[PDB]
């Protein structure tokens, strides 16, 4: 018994290519699109909620997830690979973090923790990599707001705004003729929303579309009242009745 | 505190002739100032003729007593059923005891 | 072609044993049911017990992971018994570290987090059998959460798992269509289980004797399997209207 | 084991170590030599513990020739100092410490300058114009604070050495047999032979 | 712990992880060793494919063991760094507990060990460096000669070549040495080390090193110019 | 690939018997035991002119009353002898004497099996154990990597083995002294060497009672080729 | 058992070439270029960023140049996150140097390490390499201004100036026509720029598809400044040089 | 064919063929016999050489002053084995002050092998073995086969040829179980049944092995010219 | 294909071969069988005579677990004895910290959660044996049957080997015959008949019978052995069916 699958699952092929890492990436691109578009006061993420069945609750179903108060994370590809790498990456937050400097990490740091996990699941002992690209938004003190893509290899890129998936060669088009460097975060909520209505087929609503924003300090949703410096989390998810508002004025 | 040493009292004896030798022991064993048995033998016939009394905490000396007898059975085993000479058996109770420096037999030991 | 034997990428991205171990989730050819009261859960499955040297109390793919708990499998047995000795071990876990019960959603993501792991390491295979979680959760109500192959998992307000799963999930689409509701609009447990076995009977197009069917019931505070002759009460309930 | 001094002068490290070796009620040797040369430019002396003693000054020994061999280079007495620092703040939390005290004198062949460090068992490290293990230092400190100047030669700081074991063999208890001097300069490490 | 057997038996009784490691040895540049009367000399071919370096600060093909013993190599640079580490800290091992230094056949034999090591242990392949390891023990002036290989075996020589092309100046060095009198000076060796090197070598420029090894640690390596001005002796005497 | 482990449809270990095929390939060595000492005898066999053959080791001291002769890959002899000599030091610290020839063998032999997925392949070399003890005298043993040893009255290993065993076949009986075992030895090296047999690409060796294992010089081997030749050309 | 699923990571071909090491390199010669040049008075390292969409946020990012300490600085070639898991190593191990021997480490020492790790990998574990090739940029007080580079076989060699990833071949004989000994920094900047939009694969090199970096000694006497460059520093210093 | 790369991997028609091969090892190795009465059980075996000037392979094991046992096939497999006994025969005698009975002797080894057969990377044991004690239920005899499967008998045989002495043990059953208080007999009979595996060979003086363990006897092996008689 | 070379890994069909080739080597074995009755079990096996030279009596197959429990297996027999000793490990286990000897459901899962263990990994072979066993506990008599996949259920008779059919027809006949129950001594008689009539389809060799029962007012709830007057009897009532 015991693993004894102590060496690598990924190697180099002849061409040099990293076979399960580009097979990894076929995945995300079967994947349902979703999208991110940084404004100056805000950040803004969004994908479809693609329902296996009528019957099945999708609101019990989170594809956009808060990783910090103010760092919150969406993807396209395989969702269990996901769901365990959001575990990880809250995790990583505070062990590697929280509990050293009191305070949470900056998005490019936890970025890189999650970078650094997703590396390992390309070289370690009898593990394929993960089947999923993420997209990060988040804001801090020193580097104000800012949007990140992780592949499977582990690299991680700064984006204006992009899209994964599906659909994504089209959306980043589609993107770039709309985004300048002036856009308020309600008008990247705007382009956000247009976007999406290309890549999706049924039915666009609130119920079937779920997007958070990164922008101002929610002061309502701390849950607790007298320490100053405790402003609230600057991540906030939209509501189904908050989409649906927008989309009348679309 | 719990002591693991105890005092099982008698002595022994051993003397040697030129084509022969004795090991002698009273059969006396005791705790404090009671007897607890007039008759327990602790000089032992080993094999390929060797005799063995390890003298003072009995339990130590049983315990002794029984890990070079089963030496003996295994020399036999482990060397094509050579007789284990007295110098051999000798140097072999050395390791046993010192095997057991920091936590010593409480025994004297006569072959 | 290794990458069909172990849970690795094929070059489309896919993972072809994760993909086969979904099919042996039908090797029982049995079909589950459950659905949701404004008080209760019910869960349903088939029971097919063809040999007559069986005894037929111990064939069972029900069961009760901890008080407020229960778990239908579909699939083969030695993989249900493994998945519900873990799923017990992880709840009576969860209780003790955590002062509270478990809830049903929790131990759903926690068994699917373990169904994950085993479709990204390779010396550990995937579990054939998919696990359909139910309770009365002191939060959130009566709930329905299942569990697959792949570690994917979701909250139904009804569902079906098996061969003849299809006519079964469309067969309850089409009453909800009509009630305009999340659940069955009924009282007592009784009539959510009558209701249950109705649409089952609807969809699959068969009649059922006493011990053709397995029923589970949650309510709050307890989760509990019904005896033989608890189902023929319910079964004579049904004809007599 | 006992007295170790060290003297920093303008352009050399003098240490004087004494050749005493006492166990119990006998002086089993007096011409033990308490030092060690861990580099051309670089010599440690060492006071404490039986066995202890050698058992540290060899291991530093070794490790600095292996890192001398591996880069072809000399490390500075700074460097050097460092290294032995952190190995006995290492030692002070293990099952059993080393009981080691040490001065290190070297000539930096890059500053060209001398320099001692004086370091003691718990990782105490301080550079210092003059330096004293034990109860040494009792005496010698304030005799060097008085008559110490920082231009002095080579032949005025063994002069002044010389007023040091003076002191000690007029007002320590024990008898330390005398003392081996050795002189660490530009030119490397040296034995004075008559002192 | 990745436990796989990679260098196992073939059926005709042949380890070819082993053997193969030997083709790495092929391809490596050029390497000689010659012992005179009262020197070692290590000779060593660099490849000129390779302009723009910095021989300043580029790892030197001959390394010192000790101040007394120096180990050449040809084969895998990478793979060499580890067997002159672990060499070293063997050294400076053997000076403490010993109060002596090794000696040459000592130190082979330990690097010897390591490479046969690695022929039998499970989850390594061997070492594709084979090594000339040259010196003088202590207090002695006899000089001292030996070779190792992946497989294990080592052996002492009185002048030996290794690393591509090797066989061409083991044909020059057969006919060449004279058991019966050796190079009897440091001129001599390094003289008949470079007309070896120069057989198989192209441009006697910065392609030739040359380190010289006498006995109670003298040992020091030659610049361009004094190594030019054999090339340039050598030719003019061919010239015939 | 496949199992180190596994065994063939004949019953018989793959790796042990490709180690077999190595052995094959190595230089010959000889044995002969008599009552008056056992002779051990190798086939140097230098590579190359300029390699100085003195260094050439294949004849190795395990304790005073046992040596031993190797045949096969050579390098991995060495971790076996460092076992045996601990063991046979090992047994004089725990007994207070010689350990049995035959004890040293077993030892050693215990070894062999110790590889799979230990060591991660089977030893590629035999060995020749000559020794003395007080209960069974003068003794050779044959140590190979399948973990079985043969006590022999004659026998060689290695690439002209076959050969030479049947030569011992013949020229072996009970009462041989030392000197005819000597030259015995040197007789049928010499007969299935390749390159010409002299002092300088053979060696000898013998253990006895008195004087313990002992390896000859150049000059005495010297001497027993020049009598070898001598005998033979005198009828 | 598993046996069936290795590919033997670590093994030699017939030839005596390590596979795995092989088609490492192979992955690392289609990464952006990467080129190192050591001046007399500094060190220039310039780096082609791997093909730029219009929408990616240039000023915030960081790909192929990363400061390892004040005093040495690294150009990669390969995979990103490769790269970093060795990055972080020798950050640390310079720090370990610092506080054992407070001391700053000799360029030398750091690389050989890193490069050692990298020869594990090949040769022991069963692992896949790390596709990464490293251009080393440092000082230190011993050999001064010093170029280095690290290739997946853990073998590492010193440099005047040298290129890494794509186009090596054409890049190292451009390099090897125009470089002399006596150059300074500011005509090794233009020489690191001119490489690049001649091997470049895209059609003009602009100021958003570059990274760039100095190692000087043009601080306030006698010690060193790095000079990671800012987008609008390098759109001045490709208009300086007459390239846009 | 394809499903003989290791002990883990079951054939189509539910077959392990490492086990299969390891079996076949005991069939090349030399011919034991086995056989006992009431009172005595013996052992007889054929050793084998390299050549005439080799030793001929011991194939007899002593592994108690009552039990011991004999071998055929890989050696050293039965050294690993007969090594365990003798360490579980020796526990017994330490802990417990009762020597160990023969039978337990046989589930020991039996549970051993099988670990051998159903884990990757291990390899079965190549060697069969015959063990006889005297213990407190009388006199004993085994059968040891490295596919984990142990049998007690009257009298059985193994190795090349084993074939004839097993059907003339057969033959005799009724003659030899009532061999009581003869152990001279007893081994006549058993030197007679190893005599119908011969071909080509005869039992010599150093060729023969012989052990015998009963009521009044403790495990001895006999060779040299202490088998003479039997010749 | 090759699905069928390792095990643990999933065929298309959602199959595990090596598990099925396991079953094949329990086809290959020897006839038992498990009955159910009263307030207890019975358990009987077939021993294939090969020789004269096997002691009758002395090669015993059926083992106890516990002092309440008995196994009986076909197949490889070492397997099956390795799955007894971890089955004696757990009951020995559940005894230590819960005090009560191990219920029969409870100790019928544990062997099932062990061989299930050995088909999730391909570094271990499948066990080659089904298994059948059972016993008294608090709740009354339990009779199961354990295969290599791990799967296993309560059974009022049970039988496996190379005369399962032969016996499976016969036990269904004493279900219907018998709806109130079956005494335990009716039931080591029938065990016997049942033994005989399987041991058609395995006639070359003649065979050695061998049975056990556990039963609350028989055996007093302990797993026993049926020896000298009570097997002599068995057998000749099962001699008098045959013919
Ligand atoms: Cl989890």
């Amino acid at each position: 018994m015991t693993d004894r699958y102590s060496f690598s699952l990924t190697t180099f092929s002849p061409s040099g290519k990293l076979g399960q890492i580009d097979y990894a990436l076929t995945a995300v691109k079967q994947g349902v699109t979703s999208l991110g578009i940084k404004a100056t006061n805000g950040v803004v993420i969004a994908t479809e909620k693609k329902s296996s069945s009528p019957l099945a609750m999708s609101e019990t179903l989170s594809k956009v997830s808060l990783l910090t108060p103010d760092i919150g994370a969406v993807y396209s590809g395989m969702g269990p690979d996901y769901r365990v790498l959001v575990d990880k990456s809250r995790k990583v937050a505070h062990t590697s973090y929280k509990r050293i400097y009191g305070e949470y990490p900056p998005t490019k740091l936890l970025v890189s923790e999650v970078a650094k996990i997703m590396q390992e699941a390309t070289q370690s002992g009898g593990v394929r990599p993960f089947g999923v690209s993420l997209l990060i938004a988040g804001h801090d003190e020193f580097n104000g707001f800012s949007l990140y893509q992780v592949d499977p290899s582990g690299s991680y890129f700064p984006w204006k705004a992009t899209a994964i998936g599906k659909g994504s060669v089209a959306a980043k088009t589609f993107l770039e003729k709309r985004w300048n460097d002036e856009l308020e975060l309600e008008d990247a909520i705007h382009i956000a929303l247009l976007t999406l209505k290309e890549s999706v087929e049924g039915e666009f609503n609130g119920d079937t579309i779920e997007l958070a924003i990164i922008g101002d300090e929610n002061p309502d949703l701390l849950g607790y009242t007298g320490i100053p410096t405790d402003k609230g989390p600057r991540f906030r998810k939209l509501t189904s009745q908050e989409i649906n508002d927008r989309l009348e004025a679309l | 505190q719990f002591n693991p040493y105890g005092d099982n009292g008698g002595t022994i004896l051993g003397i040697a002739g030129e084509d022969f030798a004795v090991l002698a022991g009273d059969t006396r064993n005791i705790t404090d100032y009671s007897i607890n048995s007039r008759y327990e033998p602790k000089v032992f016939d080993c094999g390929d003729n060797i005799v063995m009394s390890a003298n003072g905490f009995a339990a130590d000396g049983d315990a002794l007593v029984k890990r070079f007898k089963n030496s003996v059975k295994w020399y036999h085993f482990d060397h094509n059923d050579k007789k284990l000479s007295i110098n051999s058996a000798a140097r072999n109770i050395q390791h046993l005891l010192y095997g057991k420096r920091f936590f010593p037999y409480y025994v004297h030991t006569i072959i | 072609g290794y990458d069909r034997h172990i849970t690795i990428f094929s070059p489309e991205g896919r993972l072809y044993q994760v993909e086969y171990a979904f099919k042996a989730t039908n090797q029982t050819n049995i079909n589950s049911l459950a659905v949701r009261g404004k008080d209760c859960t019910v869960v349903i499955s088939q029971k097919k017990v063809p040999d007559k040297l069986l005894d037929p109390t111990t064939v069972s793919y029900i069961f009760c992971i901890s008080r407020t708990i229960g778990m239908v499998v579909n699939g083969p047995i030695p993989d249900a018994r493994n998945a519900a000795l873990r799923a017990k071990a992880e709840a009576a876990e969860f209780r003790y570290k955590y002062g509270y019960d478990m809830p049903c959603d929790v131990l759903a993501k926690r068994m699917a987090n373990l169904s994950q792991i085993y479709t990204q390491r390779a010396y550990m295979r995937p579990l054939g059998v998919i696990l359909t979680f139910v309770s009365v959760d002191e939060e959130l109500g009566p709930s329905i959460y299942k569990t697959d192959p792949a570690g994917y998992y979701v909250g139904y307000k009804a569902t079906a798992t098996g061969p003849k799963q299809q006519e079964i999930t469309t067969n309850l689409e089409n009453h909800f269509k009509k009630s305009k509701i999340d659940h069955i609009n009924e009282e007592s447990w009784e009539k959510v289980v009558e209701f249950a076995i109705t649409h089952m009977i609807d969809a699959l197009g068969t009649e059922f004797s006493k011990n053709d069917l397995e029923v589970g019931v949650a309510t709050k505070d307890k989760f509990f399997t019904l005896s033989a002759e608890n189902i023929e009460e319910r079964l004579v309930a049904i004809a007599e209207q | 084991m006992d007295i170790i001094l060290g003297i920093r002068v303008q352009d050399s490290v003098i240490l004087a170590s004494s050749k005493a070796v006492t166990r119990g009620i006998s002086v089993l040797k007096d011409s033990d030599d308490k030092t060690r040369q861990l580099s051309p430019h670089t010599l440690m002396s060492f006071a404490g513990e039986a066995g202890d003693t050698v058992q540290f000054a060899e291991y530093i020994q070794a490790n600095i020739q292996l890192y001398s061999i591996r880069e072809d280079y000399e490390l500075s007495p700074q460097a050097v100092s460092s290294f032995v620092r952190q190995e006995l703040a290492k030692s002070i939390r293990s099952r059993r410490p080393y009981q080691v005290n040490v001065l290190i004198g070297g000539y930096d062949k890059k500053k060209n300058k001398p320099e001692l460090y004086q370091i003691d068992y718990l990782g105490t490290k301080v550079e210092l114009p003059y330096g004293a293990h034990g109860y040494s230092g009792f005496y010698t400190f304030s005799l060097l604070d008085h008559h110490y100047r920082p231009d002095m030669t080579t032949e005025e700081g063994l002069d002044l050495l010389k007023l040091c074991v003076q002191e000690l063999e007029k007002r320590m208890p024990m008898d330390f047999k005398g003392v081996i001097v050795k002189i660490v300069d530009k030119d490397g490490i040296r034995q004075v032979d008559d002192f | 712990g990745y436990d796989r057997a990679l260098s196992i038996f073939s059926p005709d009784g042949h380890i070819f992880q082993v053997e193969y490691a030997l083709e790495a040895v092929k391809r490596g540049t050029c390497a000689v060793g010659v012992k005179g009367k009262n020197c070692v000399v290590l000779g060593c071919e660099r490849r000129s494919t390779l302009k723009l370096q910095d021989t300043r600060i580029t790892p030197s093909k001959v390394s010192k063991i000790d101040s007394h013993v120096v180990l050449s190599f040809s084969g895998l640079n990478a793979d060499s760094r580890i067997l002159i580490e672990k060499a070293r800290v063997e050294a400076q091992s053997h000076r403490l507990t010993l109060e002596d230094p090794v000696t040459v056949e000592y130190l082979t034999r330990y690097v010897a060990g390591v490479q046969q090591r690695y022929t039998q242990s499970g989850g390594v392949r061997p070492f594709g460096v084979s090594t000339l390891i040259a010196g003088f023990d202590p207090r002695d002036d006899e000089p001292k000669l030996y070779q190792t290989e992946p497989s294990g075996i080592y052996s002492s020589w009185s002048a030996q070549t290794i690393g591509r092309n090797s066989k061409t100046v083991r044909e020059f060095l057969e006919k060449n040495y004279d058991r019966k009198e050796p190079p009897a000076t440091v001129e001599e060796c390094v003289k008949l080390t470079v007309r070896s090197l120069l057989e198989v070598v192209q441009t006697g420029a910065k392609n030739i090193e040359i380190t010289v090894v006498k006995p109670d640690s003298d040992i020091v390596a030659l610049s361009s110019e004094e190594i030019n001005q054999y090339v340039t002796q050598i030719e003019q005497e061919k010239q015939e | 690939d496949r199992g180190v482990s596994t065994f063939s449809p004949e019953g018989r270990l793959f790796q042990v018997e490709y180690s077999l095929e190595a052995i094959k390939l190595g230089s010959t060595a000889i044995g002969i035991a008599t009552k008056e000492g056992v002779v051990l005898g190798v086939e140097k066999r230098a590579t190359s002119p300029l390699l100085e053959s003195d260094s050439i080791e294949k004849i190795v001291e395990i304790d005073r009353h046992i040596g031993c002769a190797m045949s096969g890959l050579t390098a991995d002899a060495r971790s076996m002898i460092e076992h045996a000599r601990t063991a046979a030091v090992t047994h004089n610290l725990y007994y207070d004497e010689d350990i049995n020839v035959e004890s040293l063998t077993q030892s050693v032999c215990d070894l062999a099996l110790r590889f799979g997925e230990l060591m991660s392949r089977p030893f590629g070399v035999a060995l020749l154990i000559a020794g003395h003890d007080a209960d069974d005298g003068y003794q050779l043993f044959h140590a190979e990597p399948s973990g079985t040893f043969y006590r022999y009255n004659a026998k060689a290993i290695g690439s002209g083995s076959e050969g030479a065993q049947a030569e011992l076949l013949n020229e072996w009986h009970s009462s041989l002294t030392l000197k005819e075992a000597e030259l015995l030895v040197l007789k049928i090296l010499k007969q299935v060497m390749e390159e010409k047999l002299d002092e300088n690409n053979a060696q000898l060796s013998c253990i006895t009672k008195q004087d313990g294992f002992k390896i000859y010089d150049n000059e005495k081997t010297a001497e027993l080729i020049k009598e070898l030749k001598e005998k033979e050309a005198a009828e | 058992g598993s046996r069936r699923y290795d590919s033997r990571t670590t093994i030699f071909s017939p030839e005596g070439r390590l596979y795995q090491v092989e088609y490492a390199l192979e992955s690392i010669s289609h990464a952006g270029t990467a080129i190192g040049i050591m001046a007399s008075d500094g060190i220039v390292l310039a780096a082609e960023r791997k093909v730029t969409s219009t929408l990616l946020e240039q000023d915030t990012s960081t790909e192929k140049l990363y400061k390892l300490n004040d005093k040495i600085a690294v150009a990669v070639a390969g995979l990103t996150a490769d790269a970093e898991i060795l990055i972080n190593t020798a950050r640390i191990h310079a720090q370990n140097y610092l506080k054992t021997y407070n001391e700053d480490i000799p360029v030398e020492i750091l690389v050989r390490r890193l490069s050692d790790i990298k020869q594990g990998y090949t040769q022991h574990g069963g692992l896949r390499p790390f596709g990464v090739s490293f251009i080393y940029a440092g000082y230190d007080d011993r050999y001064g201004y010093q170029l280095y580079t690290s290739n997946p076989s853990g073998n590492y060699t010193g440099w005047k100036a040298i290129s890494v990833g794509a186009n090596t071949s054409a890049a190292q004989t451009l390099l090897q026509m125009d470089y002399k000994d006596d150059m300074k920094v500011d005509d090794a900047i233009e020489l690191a720029l001119k490489t690049l939009s001649k091997t470049t694969d895209s059609s003009a090199l602009t100021y958003d598809r570059l990274e760039f970096a100095t190692i000087r000694k043009g601080a306030n006497d006698g010690e060193v400044y790095q000079k990671i460059f800012k987008p609008q520093e390098i759109k001045d210093i490709l208009v300086k040089t007459g390239i846009t | 064919n394809n499903y003989d790369g290791d002990t883990v991997t079951f054939s189509p028609t539910g077959r392990l063929f490492q086990v299969e091969y390891a079996l076949e090892a005991i069939k090349q190795g030399s011919v034991t016999v086995g056989l006992r009465s009431n009172t005595h059980a013996v052992l007889v075996a054929l050793k084998r050489n390299a050549d005439e000037l080799s030793s001929y392979q011991k194939k007899i094991i002593k592994c108690d002053e009552h039990m011991g046992l004999s071998l055929a096939g890989l050696a050293p497999d039965a050294r690993v084995l007969s090594n365990y006994l003798r360490q579980q025969c020796n526990y017994s005698s330490l802990v417990f002050n009762r020597k160990l009975a023969v039978e337990r002797a046989g589930h020991l080894l039996c549970d051993k092998a099988q670990k051998n057969t159903q884990s990757y990377g291990g390899r079965p044991y190549g060697v069969g073995l015959l063990i006889i004690g005297y213990d407190k239920s009388g006199a004993h005899l085994l059968e040891f086969q490295p596919s984990g499967n142990v049998t007690e008998l009257y009298g059985t045989a193994i190795g090349a040829r084993s074939q004839g002495a097993k059907t003339y043990l057969e033959r005799t059953l009724d003659t030899f179980i009532k061999i009581d208080g003869n152990p001279d007999e007893l081994i006549k009979a058993g030197v007679e049944a190893i005599s119908q595996s011969l071909r080509d060979e005869s039992l010599t003086v150093d060729n023969l092995s012989i052990a015998i363990v009963g009521k009044d006897t403790p495990f001895t092996i006999y060779d040299g010219e202490a088998v003479a008689k039997y010749i | 294909t090759g699905y069928d070379l390792s095990n643990s890994v999933f065929s298309p069909d959602g199959r595990n071969f090596q598990v099925e080739y396991a079953v094949k080597a329990v086809e290959n074995g020897t006839t038992s069988i498990g009955i159910k009755c009263n307030d207890g079990v019975v358990f009987a096996v077939e021993k294939l005579i090969t020789s004269k030279l096997l002691v009758p009596q002395k090669n015993v197959k059926i083992q106890v677990v516990d002092r309440h429990i008995g196994c009986v297996y076909s197949g490889l027999i070492p397997d099956g004895r390795h799955l007894v000793n971890r089955g004696r490990e757990e009951a020995a286990s559940f005894k230590k910290l819960y005090k009560t000897p191990i219920p029969i459901p409870a100790f019928a899962d544990r062997l099932g959660q062990y061989v299930q263990a050995h088909t999730l990994y391909n570094s271990v072979r499948p066990f080659g044996v089904s298994t059948i066993f059972g016993g008294v506990d608090k709740n009354g008599a339990h009779l199961y049957m354990l295969e290599p996949s791990g799967s296993y259920w309560g059974y009022k008779g049970a039988a496996t080997g190379k005369g399962r059919q032969s016996a499976k027809a016969e036990l269904e006949k004493l279900v219907d015959h018998h709806p109130e129950g079956l005494s335990a001594r009716e039931a080591v008689k029938q065990a016997a008949k049942i033994i005989y009539l399987a041991h058609e389809d395995n006639k070359e060799k003649d065979f050695e019978l061998e049975i056990s029962w556990c039963s609350l007012s028989e055996t007093n709830g302990l797993h026993k052995f049926v020896k000298g007057d009570l097997l002599q009897e068995a057998i000749d009532f099962a001699q008098k069916e045959i013919n």
